[PDB]
C-alpha cells in the first residue's frame, strides 16, 4: 500500500528551468515510480491512493476500493490551486491510513502487540520547499492539528502507527541552468519543517535538486519498501559497556530503523506484550506508543540457546550495524535486549531477548524471545510459581507453543481484565462506520459552487454565475444556447435535420468524441462473419 | 545636449570637441535594458559559455524581434 501525498497548492505553479512546473514534475516522477515499481515482480498486491491539499471532503482522491485506473485518472487532473495546509493534510492522510486498523483487529491493545499483523504505508508527501500557510500568516513549526479525534485514538497519542514511514521531497529545481552537479552520488536532506516530522516515523526527507539528482532519488526509494517493523533502540543503561575487542566512546544509539519480517500473512509468536504494569480492574488503558522504547545491555549471558522453541526471521535493516562492525560483529556472542517503562510489577526493565547475528555476518536477525527465557528453558511445583511473573495476557499466545507438547493449562486464569473488554466493541462499530463514511464520499464531489456574490455596498439575494467548463450547450434541443453570429445557418441545419426523419436523431452538433480513442472497445460492438482459417 | 557635461570653455586650439559624461550614458543604457528585455535571470556581466545559449533562446529570439521592429534601439547603442 501506498498513499502518495501531492500538496497541489498555488506554489506550485513556479516553472522549472525544463519549461514545466513543480506539479508537473512531481506528476511524472511519481509515473516514473510506478513504472520502476512495476518491474519487481511484487506490484501486484499493493493499492495506490492520492491525497492533496483540499477540504476534508475533497483532499481524498482515491481511496480503498479504488482501482488503478481512477487513480491514474485523479492523478491525471490534478490542478494546483490553494494553500499549503501540510498538517490537516497529513492529518487525514493518517486517518484514512487507519481506517481499517481498528476492526480487522491490528493494534488490539489488549492482547500483547503483535508485529506479524503488518499493513505497511509509505507517505512522499512531495511538496515545496518553505513558506507554508494558513490562512492567516506563515508558520514555522508544523503542528498538527488535534481538533476531531477519531474514536478510540487515544490510546496510541500519536497520529502516525506501528509501521507507516514518511519520505519527502520537495523539488528545490532552480529556475535558470541547475548547473549544480559536482557531487554525483550524494543525497542530502532537505532541512525543512518537515524534515523532523520525516525522521521521527523512520524515514528520509530527500532534497531534489536537478533531474539526475531527482532519477537517483527514485531509483534509491524503490529499494525501501518492505514489511514495516519499526523498533527504537536506546544505549542506556550501560555506558557503552562494549570492551570486547577496542574501547567505546557514539552516535549510534537512538537507532530508529526498520525490520524486514518477510513472510515463509507473516508467521510469527512472541510478541512484546505493552509498556506497563497492567492491573486487574482497570477502566482507562494508558495510551501505548507507536515506536517501543526497548533498550539493550552488552552482556554475553550464555548467548547459545538452543530448544524447540518456534523459530523467528525478523530480518533488521542495517543503518547502524557501524557499532557492531567494530567489535567484529560480535561472533559466538549476542547482547541482551530488555523493554522499559515498568515492563513488570516492580522493576525496571526484564530481558527477553537479544541480537545476536548470523553465521554470514550480514545483518542482525533480532532474535525474539520469550518474556523470561532463561529460567522456563531449563515440575516440582515450580512452573506454577514462575507464571506469576508473567504479564496475565501473556499466557495467551505461548500456551499455543505448549500445545506442541500437551495442555497443562487452562481457562481458568486467562483474563486481561474486566473493565479492558467493555467499551470496546462500541468504538470497533463507531470505527466501522466512520470508515464506511469515509469510503463512500471518496469520489463524489458534487461542488456546485458557481457565483459572483453580488454585494450592495431581488435584494440580497442576487449572484452573477460564473464561466461553467463542463457545460456541454445543447445546440439542437436549446435555443438559448445558439448565438447570434451563426443563427441563421444553425436555424436551417436545425431544420434540415428535424425535417429528415432519419434513424436515431441526436440534439448534438458535432460531437466528434471523448479524449480516449480506444480501437478494441469499437471493434467489440461489431460483427465480423470471418475466422481466417488458412 | 543632454549627457555632455558643461560644456563651452573652448577646449584645445579650435577643434574643442566635449566628452559624454558617464552617469548620463549609464542612465541611458540602464533604462534601454529594463525597456527591451526586464528579464533578470542571466543579467550578469560575465559572459556565460556557447552552450549556455541553448537555453535562453526564446529571450534572445524576442530582443531581436525588438531590434528588428524598432531601428532607433541600435542608435541608442550608439549612444
Amino acid at each position: 500500500i501506498l498513499l502518495f501525498l501531492i500538496d497541489t497548492s498555488a506554489s506550485m505553479n513556479q516553472r522549472s528551468h525544463l519549461g514545466t512546473t513543480y506539479l508537473d514534475t512531481a506528476k511524472g516522477a511519481v509515473e516514473t515510480f510506478m513504472k520502476l515499481r512495476a518491474r519487481d515482480p511484487a506490484s501486484r498486491g499493493d493499492r495506490y491512493m492520492l491525497v492533496t491539499f483540499e477540504e476534508p471532503p475533497y483532499a481524498i482522491k482515491a481511496g480503498w476500493k479504488e482501482n488503478h485506473a481512477t487513480f491514474m485518472n485523479e492523478l491525471k487532473n490534478l490542478q494546483a490551486e490553494g494553500l499549503t495546509t501540510l498538517g490537516q493534510s497529513l492529518r487525514t492522510a493518517f486517518d484514512l491510513l487507519n481506517l481499517n486498523r481498528l476492526v480487522t483487529g491490528i493494534d488490539n491493545y489488549g492482547q500483547g502487540r503483535n508485529p506479524f499483523f503488518l499493513e505497511p504505508a509509505i507517505i512522499i508527501t512531495i511538496t515545496d520547499g518553505s513558506k507554508l500557510t494558513t490562512t492567516s500568516g506563515v508558520q514555522d513549526e508544523l503542528h498538527l492539528p488535534l481538533n476531531s479525534p477519531l474514536p478510540g485514538s487515544e490510546l496510541t497519542k500519536e497520529p502516525f502507527r506501528w509501521d507507516q514511514r514518511l519520505f519527502a521531497l520537495v523539488l528545490r529545481l532552480p529556475g535558470t541552468m541547475s548547473v549544480e552537479s559536482e557531487q554525483l552520488t550524494g543525497v542530502p536532506l532537505d532541512d525543512s519543517a518537515i524534515t523532523p516530522m520525516c525522521e521521527v516515523t523512520g524515514g528520509r526527507s530527500y532534497s531534489v535538486c536537478s533531474p539526475r539528482m531527482l532519477n537517483q532519488c527514485l531509483e534509491s526509494l524503490v529499494q525501501k519498501v518492505q514489511s514495516g517493523v519499526v523498533i527504537n533502540f536506546e544505549k542506556a543503561g550501560p555506558d557503552p559497556s562494549p570492551v570486547e575487542d577496542g574501547q567505546p566512546d557514539g552516535s549510534q544509539p537512538w537507532h530508529s530503523c526498520h525490520k524486514l519480517i518477510y513472510v515463509r500473512v507473516p508467521i510469527g509468536h512472541w510478541p512484546v506484550p505493552e509498556s506497563f504494569w497492567p492491573d486487574q480492574n482497570s477502566p482507562t488503558l494508558p495510551p501505548r506508543t507507536s515506536h517501543p522504547v526497548v533498550k539493550f545491555s552488552c552482556t554475553d549471558c550464555e548467548p547459545m540457546v538452543i530448544d524447540k522453541l518456534p523459530f523467528d526471521k525478523y530480518e533488521l535493516e542495517p543503518s547502524p550495524l557501524t557499532q557492531f562492525i567494530l567489535e567484529r560483529k560480535s561472533p559466538q556472542t549476542c547482547w541482551q535486549v530488555y523493554v522499559s517503562n515498568s515492563a513488570k510489577y516492580s522493576e525496571l526493565g526484564h530481558p527477553f531477548g537479544y541480537l545476536k547475528a548470523s553465521t554470514a555476518l550480514n545483518c542482525v536477525n533480532l532474535f525474539v524471545m520469550p518474556y523470561n527465557y532463561p529460567v522456563l528453558l531449563p515440575w516440582r511445583q515450580s512452573f506454577e510459581s514462575y507464571l506469576k511473573t508473567m504479564p496475565p495476557y501473556y499466557l495467551g499466545p505461548l500456551k499455543k507453543a505448549v500445545r506442541m507438547m500437551g495442555a497443562p493449562n487452562l481457562i481458568a486464569d486467562s483474563m486481561e481484565y474486566g473493565l479492558s473488554y467493555s467499551v470496546i466493541s462500541y468504538l470497533k462499530k463507531l470505527s466501522q462506520q466512520a470508515k464506511i463514511e469515509s469510503d463512500r464520499v471518496i469520489g463524489s464531489v458534487g461542488k456546485k459552487v458557481v457565483q459572483e456574490t453580488g454585494i450592495k455596498v431581488e435584494y440580497t439575494g442576487f449572484q452573477v454565475a460564473l464561466l461553467n467548463k463542463d457545460l456541454k450547450p445543447q445546440t439542437f434541443r436549446n435555443a438559448y444556447d445558439i448565438p447570434r453570429r451563426n443563427l441563421l445557418d444553425h436555424l436551417t441545419r436545425m431544420r434540415s435535420n428535424l425535417l429528415k426523419s432519419t434513424r436515431r436523431f441526436l440534439k448534438g452538433q458535432d460531437e466528434d468524441q471523448v479524449h480516449s480513442v480506444p480501437i478494441a472497445q469499437m471493434g467489440n460492438y461489431q460483427e465480423y462473419l470471418k475466422q481466417v482459417p488458412s | 545636449h543632454c549627457c555632455s557635461a558643461p560644456g563651452g570653455t573652448e577646449c584645445g586650439e579650435c577643434w574643442g570637441a566635449p566628452i559624454l559624461s558617464p552617469e548620463a550614458a549609464k542612465a541611458v543604457a540602464v533604462t534601454l535594458v529594463e525597456s527591451v528585455c526586464p528579464d533578470a535571470a542571466g543579467a550578469e556581466l560575465a559572459w556565460p559559455p556557447e552552450e549556455h545559449a541553448r537555453a535562453t533562446v526564446e529571450r534572445d529570439l524576442r530582443i531581436g524581434r525588438r531590434f528588428r521592429e524598432q531601428p532607433l534601439l541600435f542608435e541608442l547603442l550608439k549612444l
